[PDB]
């Protein structure tokens, strides 16, 4: 409410939500925001009949209701906004499917269902998860992404940056039956991503968030990727960057791979140095140990690839289901791989 | 045949010889000779390969990529070496 609303009535605001938080004045608030608006009526003669008394009353009233349901209250413009951007959403990830070979199959505003090569599938995850929250590299169509503001010629259009999405990856051989190919993919995440809860960085704490997590599957290796690792996803224009992080963690990795850089030995080699990683709680001993487990494993002598070091200690659980997850980011960095590199062979 | 060209040769002590086979818990000796497996001395093809390909290297430095490939490249190995060393069987010993 106080960031909603700039100018010279931000002020008048901020004093109205402070007059409430321990069920305080009921009403006696007038005293503290009276000043803010009489003050301000005569900067010009036309007051008709403005009882001020009232009007920050009711103002007052109104975030009252907002406060004690803890939701927005929702208008018409609230759903008309939400559902255009969810239209023009849409339409910059069709280019992204186009653009990554793909075929969709339908893509009705929120939803989506597509049939990528599992070649242009990382990074497919990696722009769209970005595109959806507004952020993004070059125009698609012709509309560009200006960090949480689609913009067609000029013109800017609020997206959705706060929304989690999402994924959902089936590797499947071209043989397999689509019906349960399909269903696997309506009851590996819509029940598998409803249990799903991973370490999130809270205001400083350390809480468990369960969204956004971008599952893999190859004919029963799983695999679990949080998109977000910040609770709300985007709060400032700089939170934009890391979303979908550890996509391009697992595509610079395996780039490096298939160049020759690293061995594919260094997917099965990560087991011994998992424990030590888990039970590591200090993050400069840790950026050794993923340091040496890169280079053990690598077949040259000039890569330096680092990760980002907020990916230490993340601990997907999930909540006594068929579905057998690694409790550590890191592990499933390498079972992503294995799935992605399971699927081309 | 498998091999190209088979070189047997025979290695003659100039000045006494120290192959080492580093510190041990059940040596008694602190830095002793590499052994056989059944108590001779012995010259293991790994320390046979590292000097002479070492040697090589310095002494015929326009044949570089003519040993490199026989014993092995250094840097970006791609591939095998074509020649192999075995270990040096103690012949004989002046008595």
């Amino acid at each position: 409410l106080v960031n909603a609303g700039s100018g010279s009535i931000v002020d008048y605001v901020k004093t109205v939500l402070k007059c409430i938080r321990e069920n305080l004045n009921k009403c006696s608030c007038a005293e503290k925001i009276y000043s803010n608006e009489v003050a301000k009526v005569m900067f010009r003669v036309n007051v008709e009949k403005a009882n001020v008394e009232e009007e920050v009353k009711n103002s007052l009233e109104y975030f009252e209701t907002i406060l004690n349901e803890g939701r927005i209250i929702v208008t018409p413009a609230w759903h008309v906004s939400i559902s255009s951007a969810l239209n023009r959403g849409l339409l910059v990830e069709l280019e992204l499917v186009n653009k990554h070979k793909g075929f969709v199959i339908y893509a009705g505003g929120d939803d989506l269902l597509a049939m990528l090569p599992v070649d242009e599938v990382l990074d497919f995850i990696k722009e769209s998860r970005r595109a959806f929250a507004g952020f993004g590299t070059e125009k698609l169509g012709n509309m560009c992404l200006e960090n949480g503001f689609v913009r067609i010629n000029n013109a800017y259009y609020p997206s959705l940056p706060i929304v989690g999405r999402s994924y959902s990856v089936i590797i499947a051989h071209y043989a397999d039956p689509l019906f349960f190919v399909i269903n696997d993919s309506y009851n590996l995440l819509e029940e598998g991503k409803e249990i799903i809860r991973y370490r999130v960085m809270y205001n400083g704490e350390y809480k468990d968030a369960k969204k956004d997590v971008a599952i893999f599957r190859y004919q029963g290796l799983t695999s679990v990727i949080p998109l977000s690792l910040k609770r709300p996803i985007v709060s400032s224009v700089s939170d934009f960057n890391e979303i979908a992080s550890i996509i391009d963690v697992i595509l610079e990795l395996k780039k490096r791979i298939d160049e020759g850089r690293i061995s594919v030995s260094l997917l099965y080699d990560y087991e011994k140095y998992k424990h030590l990683i888990v039970a590591s709680d200090e993050k400069y001993l840790t950026e050794f140990l993923v340091k040496d487990w890169i280079k053990r494993n690598s077949l040259r002598k000039h890569v330096e690839f680092t990760i980002d070091e907020k990916l230490y200690g993340v601990r997907l659980t999930i909540e006594n289901y068929p579905i057998k997850i690694p409790n550590d980011l890191i592990s499933n960095i390498v079972y992503t791989l294995r799935i992605i590199y399971g699927g081309e062979k | 045949p498998y091999y190209a060209f088979a070189e047997p040769f025979f290695i003659h002590a100039i000045t006494h010889l120290h192959v080492g086979s580093g510190s041990s818990v059940e040596e008694e000796i602190d830095l002793p000779f590499q052994r056989d497996e059944l108590g001779y001395p012995t010259i293991y093809a790994s320390s046979l390969k590292g000097a002479i390909k070492s040697f090589l290297l310095k002494e015929f430095p326009d044949k570089r990529d003519v040993i490199y490939k026989v014993l092995g490249e250094d840097e970006n190995p791609e591939e095998a070496s074509l020649g192999t060393f075995l270990d040096a069987i103690l012949f004989a010993i002046p008595s």
